[PDB]
DNA sequence: TGAAAAGGTAAAGGAGGTCTTAAGCTCGGCTCAATT
DNA sequence: AATTGAGCCGAGCTTAAGACCTCCTTTACCTTTTCA
């Protein structure tokens, strides 16, 4: 879908959580989907509240 | 060819023991010579005496037992 | 096998007391009265060691033990030279034969072992510390002055730190070593072992002073210097 | 290339002795005047022969025989022990020790260089230690000068880092690919951070650091006095 | 002299490892019949 | 004699929740440089 192409940089995350997502090379909202909240939670310096945040910004995009 | 595939699953297994251990165990019961060897033969040859080498052979058995690094020979039996 | 010794000494009496020694530390012990005799069986043997008296008619021990490193079968078996030690002279000579160590006479039936074990070891546990003994049999420890009884995985758990005393453990190798699991098992219950052993062990387990914690890289076994006992 | 012989005794005399008479005979000596730092030359140079004495300060020689033996990389230097012979104790100690010979005091130079020539016919990489500082990778502290500084992980790799180019320019991109294994353009900025701990736990005055100094626009350098120049800086 | 431009310091907040208890289990020792 | 396994117990062992202390990250605001 159109959301689904949307750079991870639209998603307005943390800078935090921004920049661990970009170091674990996920560059689309595909690949983000491609993680579990498990996976989410396994990212090094991933916490609970980042994965949350990033739950968040998913609703934000539907 | 159901010895030799044997034995190579049991060193693999005895590989993860410490080497004093696996050692013990090899002298306990015979792998290397076919007899197997008292204590006191080990009580001599090795290090410490005996009632030492009891203690090493039951703290490497208990690793054995546990069902990580040794499963498949379950199937030998 | 049992290591191979060629014993070469004219004195039936020390070459009888070496014999008996190194068969009761089990040793397959030769025997040879003369040089010759003892070349020629170190030839046809090829023991794992030879001792070499020096002091043999016809033929002093130096000529033997550079004969021996003359023959491609004998030249690398070492030699262990026995000597008097007296005079500057065989000891030139001795930097010549080739000898690959010395021990003088009388000697220690100890340190006699000793250099025979580092000479096996070359051609192929911490029971005490400071304050801390382990008694393998009762599965106790001595610290400092007090006798503290063990449970079998906490006197493990404890004797695999003392083998590393003053270095950090990790997680996994004390899994590896004590309960011999998959580096990736779960570890908190080390975490609890190495509780009990802060409450049998420190004077405060909440600041303990021995058994530290290194967050992020495990556990380490400090113990005080035996010259630093009494103020402890 | 000439043997590498590594002496450690604290006995500045018979250090001394050994060094000399050892130079005479073509060797290459380095000498170390404690066990810790001892053990962290033989882990940097891998010398072709440790001689190694018996009662060093705040490690035995016993323990640092033990740890050489337990690396992969000095498990295989032969080790000369050097000690006072007096008590059984002891002897029966070394027993367990894994030494390759022992050296009693007083001992001819002789019976020394001979024992030199059979360990060395029988044989037959990273700095730890510079100047003031022991790295102690083991226990992630560092001895600076006489004082033990404990550091976490980052410090510890970061000072390491730095130590492996000691009087060199550091860029922080090169920190942030050793250290961190990041990106040459992830933010630079954490490191920054970090540092001033390594110089608050290391400089006398972390407002005016001596040691780590800042090269601005190129990063950070670790420059350490010589050893010659130890006795000037102990006192700060 | 004014102005980029980098380099520091002190927080706030989180992440991660390390400790504490209520629930439950199972494991070895001790005795003690019962035997090869 | 030597093993041996069996019941009957409480000592050793594991599980799960919660709290809680180092280590790390990133910000807001600065100070401190090299240069037009």
């Amino acid at each position: 879908t159109p959301e689904s192409q949307t750079p991870i940089e639209d998603l307005q995350l943390s800078v935090r959580a921004y920049n661990c997502l970009k170091r674990a090379q996920v560059n689309s909202v595909a690949d983000l989907l491609s993680y579990t909240y498990e996976d989410l939670l396994e990212i090094k310096n991933f916490g609970q509240k980042s994965a949350e945040e990033v739950v968040e910004a998913l609703e934000r995009i539907g | 060819v159901a010895k030799n595939l044997l034995r190579e699953d049991l060193e693999g297994v005895l590989s993860t023991l410490s080497p004093r251990e696996r050692d013990v165990l090899r002298l306990r019961y015979g792998l290397d010579d076919g007899r197997m060897k008292t204590l006191e033969e080990i009580g001599q040859l090795f290090n410490v005496t005996r009632e030492r080498i009891r203690q090493i052979e039951a703290k490497a058995l208990r690793k054995l037992r546990h069902p990580n690094r040794n499963s498949i020979l379950k199937e030998y039996i | 096998m049992k290591p191979r010794i060629l014993v070469i000494d004219d004195d039936s009496a020390i070459l009888e007391l070496v014999a008996v020694n190194l068969e009761m530390s089990g040793y397959d012990v030769r025997k040879a009265e003369d040089g010759i005799k003892g070349q020629a069986l170190a030839v046809q043997l090829v023991p794992d060691l030879i001792m070499l008296d020096l002091m043999l008619p016809r033929v002093d021990g130096f000529t033997v033990c550079q004969r021996l490193r003359r023959d491609e079968r004998t030249a690398e078996i070492p030699v262990l030279m026995l000597t008097a030690l007296g005079q500057t002279q065989d000891k030139v000579e001795g930097f010549n034969a080739g000898a690959d160590d010395y021990l003088t006479k009388p000697f220690e039936v100890e340190e006699m072992l000793a250099r025979v074990r580092a000479l096996l070891q070359r051609t192929d546990e911490i029971l005490s510390y400071g304050p801390l003994t382990l008694i393998p049999e009762r599965f106790e420890a001595i610290w400092f002055n007090r006798t503290v009884k063990l449970t079998h995985l906490e006197f493990e758990l404890l004797h695999c730190l003392l083998q590393r005393h003053g270095q950090t453990v990790a997680p996994s190798e004390i899994l590896k070593e004590v309960w011999g699991y998959d580096p990736d098992d779960d570890i908190e219950t080390i975490r609890v072992h190495i509780r009990h052993l802060r409450t049998k062990l420190e004077p405060d387990p909440r600041h303990p002073r021995y058994i530290k914690t290194v967050y992020g890289a495990g556990y380490c076994l400090e113990l005080p210097a035996e010259t630093e006992l009494h103020q402890h």
